[PDB]
DNA sequence: ATCGATCGATC
DNA sequence: GATCGATCGATAAAGTTTTTTTT
């Protein structure tokens, strides 16, 4: 049932992303800003979205912005499906990532018990002792070589 | 006066706090009364004030 | 009565003998503190509970003992102290609804009647240290006093599992509550699922909180020869992050042991660890009122608050009037009267003494610290040029990088208290002009660049050579 | 030296 | 095809006085 939850935020969002949130037309702001975050991209090709907290709050009223804040440590590998859906019929490889940002409140690190397993929480704080760049995995063509390996999981 | 005080009750009897005293502790020394009764008074010490307010 | 293998513990008549002592109490105990109180603490504090939604009762526990029955109870309480608060805790939910039954306008019966309320029997009985423990102290109360040390941040605690194989879609959520994780070993969902691959996937059900710290106990008349050990602490409630490292301390402790592994890749065993576990925890913006604000301004309409502020400052001190001018003035330090662009002045300055020796120049200095809360305190080679900020140490936890602020700028929000200003070496008394005059510090440490600011008041108490 | 895992044999 | 038994392989260790530049 949260299947088409999921389905059911899948399009939500993807409904979010044919309209705008512009407020003043022709005063500045030009309208469908989500349409030119495509068109941006398929002239540089940087391979981001850049998607604020406001915007999608103020759209289905708290009512769907409220679910994601503590279920998207499993709806992440949700939102990505529709909008590798709605890209070909509006643009012409492939990686991508969910890039929120911009949450309202802000907090320390002394703060982390039970509420913070799934959630989405703003941090502060300074930075030390940086490492290397090392590559990830994600995804396997490895597979046994007794009759033939080709077995992508 | 926990029972020794048989022998407690010997310095209150013959006093002589001022020599006898100064002779007891360490008296295997050449001259020198004078400053081991320096000593003895930090050996009981000697509280200040039980000053209640702040003033340590 | 019921009857457990375990316990002899009864059925819910010490909950009623403690509820009709709870509510027909409106005064006990005159008679072993006896002195010459209309009504309960509790009583009113249990009306208290529902209007702040809080889920806390700190219990004085010491009740029982003077009630003339519920001894039983309070005598069951030191014998087997695990069931008895978890009977508790459904008492006090039920004695929570026997007030909304009353009034049922009390936040609609439902959503208040969800979060589980608890409590905590404090300050009872005594206790004395460590050489004291026998081992027949296994399931009771205990007292300790002592010093906590440090600490170390919350790791999380199997309390609800989950679990889902490779099917198409089956997510079932298994729990635990034992040491026992329960598997199966054939598949479920379908008629045809076999025993297959169940999977694990261990981000998905939630953890709780859990701390552990160390504690050694302060040197309370030890018989001068003996060193002062250590026990360890362990915490479940909503108290972690919440007893800093290194002050006194009390707590109101059960009693357990666990064993460990030998060898760390067998199931072999046999000198146990023991370990408390804490239930109540005990040290030993301002919510700004009007009466003060009123009670001031009948002394700020007393225009000898200059002289009625250099009389305030000295309670034994001689009377000294030029040196006490300037003191109240720093401490009355101004403000940032900063500018959007250019300037950034700030109202700071600085005073300094030296003179005679010994005139309370350090008990002065120790008065100031008294005034302000949130200050520092200089030492004799306590900090140095490289021991006040920019650090490398390798420190016993983790053996890496650690970047602890100096007292210039830890005085953010004080006054810098600071002397020996003869006798300070010279790789140091080089970096204060900075922080007088870029109110900065400067790191140049192998590890990062920075230039942080320091919010920073100084005066300084030098000495004749 | 002990425990765990894998392979082979028997039911 | 599944279960039980036997055989083979893998798993457990520990530090803190001389010598360099440097302040």
């Amino acid at each position: 049932v949260d299947d088409v939850t999921g389905e059911k935020v899948r399009e939500a969002f993807e409904q979010f992303l044919e309209d705008f949130s512009v407020q003043s037309t022709d005063t500045g702001e030009v309208e469908k800003v989500y349409r030119a975050q495509i068109e941006f991209m398929k002239i540089y090709d940087l391979n981001t979205i850049y998607i604020d907290y406001q915007h999608l709050s103020m759209r289905e009223n708290g009512a769907l912005a409220m679910a994601i804040s503590e279920q998207y440590y499993r709806f992440l590998p949700f939102l990505q499906k529709g909008l590798r859906r709605v890209v070909r019929k509006y643009a012409p490889e492939r990686v991508f990532q969910i890039s929120f940002f911009n949450l309202p409140t802000v907090h320390r690190i002394r703060d982390i018990r039970s509420e913070k397993i799934g959630s989405l929480l703003s941090i502060s704080g300074t930075v030390t002792r940086t490492s290397e760049v090392r590559p990830e995995l994600y995804k396997a063509s490895f597979t046994c070589d007794m009759c033939r390996a080709i077995v992508d999981n | 006066t926990s029972d020794v005080e048989e022998r407690v009750m010997e310095l209150i009897t013959s006093g002589d706090v001022y020599n006898r005293l100064a002779k007891s502790i360490a008296p295997e020394i050449y001259g020198n009364l004078d400053v081991k009764k320096a000593l003895l008074l930090l050996l009981v010490g000697g509280v200040d004030k039980r000053v209640g307010d702040g003033m340590k | 009565l019921r009857i457990i293998w375990g316990t002899n513990v009864s059925i819910q008549e010490c909950t009623t003998n403690f509820r009709n002592f709870l509510m027909s109490f409106k005064y006990k105990f005159r008679k072993i503190l006896d002195e010459r109180d209309e009504e309960l603490y509790y009583i009113k504090q249990l009306n208290e509970m529902r209007e702040l939604g809080t889920s806390n009762l700190n219990l004085d526990a010491r009740n029982l003992l003077a009630y003339k029955q519920t001894e039983d109870l309070y005598h069951q309480l030191l014998n087997y102290p695990q069931e008895v608060i978890s009977i508790m805790d459904q008492t006090i939910k039920d004695c929570m609804v026997s007030l909304i039954v009353d009034n049922n306008l009390d936040y609609d019966l439902d959503e208040i009647e969800t979060k589980f309320y608890k409590v905590r029997p404090y300050n009872v009985g005594s206790c004395k240290g460590m050489r004291e423990l026998n081992p027949n102290d296994i399931d009771k109360l205990i007292n300790l006093k002592g010093l906590v040390l440090r600490s170390t941040p919350v790791i999380p605690d199997m309390k609800v599992a989950f679990f889902k194989c490779n099917v198409c879609d089956h997510t079932m959520a298994v729990e635990i509550d034992r040491g026992v994780i329960q598997e199966p070993a054939r598949c479920e969902r379908i008629d045809c699922n076999e025993p297959n691959s169940m999977s694990l996937i261990h981000n998905r059900c939630s953890f709780a909180d859990k701390q552990v710290i160390k504690l050694q106990e302060t040197p309370d008349f030890v018989p001068d020869g003996q060193t002062p050990h250590s026990i360890s602490l362990c915490v479940y409630d909503e108290l972690v992050d919440s007893c800093r490292a290194g002050d006194r301390i009390e707590v109101t402790g059960t009693f357990r042991s666990i064993p460990i592994r030998a060898n760390s890749r067998q199931r072999v065993l046999s000198l146990y660890k023991t370990y408390v576990d804490v239930v109540h925890v005990k040290k030993v913006v301002r919510q700004i009122t009007d009466q003060d604000l009123a009670k001031i301004r009948e002394v700020a309409a007393r225009e000898d608050l200059y002289s009625l502020l250099a009389r305030s400052i000295a309670p034994s001190i001689y009377e000294l009037e030029d040196v006490k001018k300037g003191i109240l003035l720093q401490l009355f330090g101004g403000t940032n009267k900063t500018f959007t662009k250019g300037g950034r002045y700030r109202g700071d300055i600085n005073i300094l003494l030296c003179g005679d020796p010994s005139t309370s120049k350090s008990q002065i200095l120790q008065y100031v610290h008294k005034i302000t809360p949130r200050g520092v305190y200089t030492s004799g080679k306590g900090s140095s040029a490289v021991g006040l900020t920019a650090y490398i140490t390798r420190d016993v936890d983790t053996k890496q990088l650690v970047l602890e602020s100096g007292a210039l700028v830890l005085s953010d929000g004080g006054v810098c208290c600071i002397d020996e200003f003869d006798k300070m070496s010279d790789s140091t008394r080089s970096v204060l002009h900075e922080v007088m005059e870029q109110q900065t510090i400067s790191i140049a440490k192998a590890g990062i660049i920075t230039t942080l600011n320091a919010r920073s008041s100084i005066l300084a108490s030098a000495n004749p050579i």
